[PDB]
């Protein structure tokens, strides 16, 4: 457990390094609209032979698979992300100050 | 009170509870008061089914009295944590160690017959990798008999068994001949203490490794018991400890009347006591009267 | 009441020897009159 | 035996100069929930070694079983490697 949490802080000074380094903003890539493709075809319900209550159902699944692609490619990032830190702290330091308890 | 064979036991007892009951009856006697008739009566199994719970009042509270040397380093703890349950058990009536042992298995095997019946009626007091490894000497030694070694001793059978049943003792790890020529004697008391004195350096490095044996089951149950507790949260310890202080404290008030669960009562009201006198003074400790 | 004593402090507390009395008074009597009346 | 555990409990690597936003934002959102999940395990850890009121409850544990080893019929200092070499002295001996 004192691994495991020494572990964890070298991964999120890896977090922080290897975002710094790319200089990046923070709350972008925590922001699924970043991730979200809004060139896309965008298509059109007048050819998709809808009736009529039949229309707002339509949208809600084009904003749901376009919303949804967006966070699974926000997914994406951050599991490349993790892989970049992950084989980036194991090749650390680890020079930590200790929890200040009675001696 | 007493019933004059528990304050026999606690003459030459030396524990507190025990002595104020002595000290009480020997205040009595000196104010004219009479000694009672020692009953000569309860014939060999009452007699000596009452010396085995008189002794269990002097062992018990001797034996809480007695601290363990756990998580020491050295080998006098383990000799003061051994001397103080020798000299315990000599307050309580037993003998030596070795001699209430050694009389133990006389009594068990007064009539075992065969070599086979002693070796499994001390089957309780012998070390089990011990009565194993004295069954593979006899059964060696059958093979030469085909017939079943008797206790005897003028049976050169069991001379062939002796033969390699001592073979065993010395690979154990222990001096038969040094036992054996200890309590057989000698002729001459400067070569009987050429015996005693390498007797006694067994014996000491005997009862040392059975009470050092006894500490380090101690030490590790310790260490079982505070790892499995170090892995709670603390407040599923804080209910635990508070359900078995509460049904322990309700079994000795439901008993009223009974002697051990009003002295019960009174233990608690005395640790009550310690923690309020140290909460009054805590660099001097508990107020003793002096 | 505070400031007890010292033979009163030296005593185990949890010890059991009361027990062991308790059996020892209910154990010896009625095993006292087991051996007086006893025929196989 | 708690001052045992207690010692590393003490060679902790402070967690509580990572809880900056700073340390937030660049992390994955999956090893932030295992870093506040392992700072909520220390202070379990810490806060139960530290209970050393509950230690007089668990030496009581010990004290039963041990008490009746002692109460013995044979003796209170009795063991295998005594009664092995007095054994011994009991077979070897003629019956």
């Amino acid at each position: 457990k004192k691994q495991a949490t020494e572990n964890l802080m070298k991964l999120l000074q890896a977090y922080k390094d290897i975002g710094d380094a790319k200089s990046e903003p923070l709350l972008k890539n925590h922001n699924p609209r970043t991730f979200e493709d809004r060139d896309y075809p965008v298509p059109d319900f007048r050819t998709q032979n809808l009736k009529a209550g039949d229309v707002p159902k339509f949208f809600d699944t084009v904003i749901s698979t376009r919303a949804s692609a967006a966070i699974a490619s926000k997914d994406k990032f951050w599991a490349g992300r993790k892989t970049e830190a992950e084989a980036a702290s194991a090749k650390a330091s680890a020079a930590f100050p200790r929890v200040a308890v009675p001696e | 009170a007493v019933s004059k064979k528990e304050v026999l036991y606690f003459l030459s007892s030396k524990d507190a509870e025990s002595s104020t009951a002595v000290k009480s009856y020997l205040k009595s006697l000196y104010a004219g008061a009479q000694v009672e008739a020692t009953e000569t009566d309860a014939s060999e199994l009452i007699a000596q089914l009452e010396k085995k719970y008189l002794s269990a009042q002097v062992v018990e509270p001797g034996v809480h009295n007695i601290a363990l040397p756990l998580g020491e380093s050295g080998s006098a703890p383990v000799k003061r944590y051994a001397a103080e349950l020798f000299n315990l058990g000599a307050q309580a009536g037993f003998e030596c160690p070795f001699i209430e042992v050694s009389k133990k298995f006389g009594q068990e095997t007064a009539t075992s017959e065969t070599v086979k019946d002693v070796l499994n009626k001390t089957k309780s007091y012998v070390s089990a990798d011990y009565n194993a490894a004295l069954n593979e000497v006899l059964s060696s030694v059958e093979a030469e008999i085909n017939g079943p070694v008797l206790f005897d001793g003028k049976t050169e059978g069991f001379k062939k068994f002796a033969a390699k049943a001592k073979a065993v003792a010395v690979s154990r790890g222990l001096p038969a001949d040094t036992i054996l020529a200890y309590c057989a004697g000698s002729a001459n008391e400067d070569a009987a203490d050429k015996v005693s004195k390498e007797f006694f350096t067994w014996f000491e490095s005997a009862y040392t490794a059975d009470a050092a044996a006894e500490v380090k089951a101690i030490e590790a149950e310790a260490a079982s018991i505070l790892d499995r507790h170090l892995a709670k949260p603390v407040a599923q310890i804080r209910k635990e400890q508070a359900s078995a202080y509460a049904s322990l404290l309700k079994r000795a008030e439901t008993a009223k009347g009974a002697k051990w669960a009003e002295k019960y009562l009174e233990d608690v009201k005395a640790v009550q006591w310690f923690d309020a006198s140290v909460a009054e003074a805590p660099a001097s400790g508990p107020k003793v009267a002096a | 009441a505070d400031a007890k004593a010292l033979d009163e402090l030296r005593k185990p507390k949890f010890s059991s020897k009361y027990l062991i009395q308790h059996v020892s008074q209910k154990l010896i009597p009625a095993v006292k009159e087991w051996e007086k009346s006893y025929q196989p | 035996l708690s001052n045992e555990r207690y010692q590393l409990l003490s060679q902790w690597p402070d967690f509580t100069t990572m809880y900056g936003k700073d340390f937030y934002y660049r992390a994955h959102p999956e090893d932030l929930k295992k870093f506040y999940d392992a700072a909520d395990e220390y202070y379990k850890l810490y806060e139960t070694v530290t209970e050393f009121d509950s230690l007089s409850a668990l030496a009581s544990q010990v004290v039963p079983n041990y008490a009746a080893r002692r109460r013995s019929t044979v003796h209170p200092a009795i063991g295998s490697t005594v009664a092995d070499g007095a054994f011994t002295n009991f077979l070897l001996s003629k019956q």
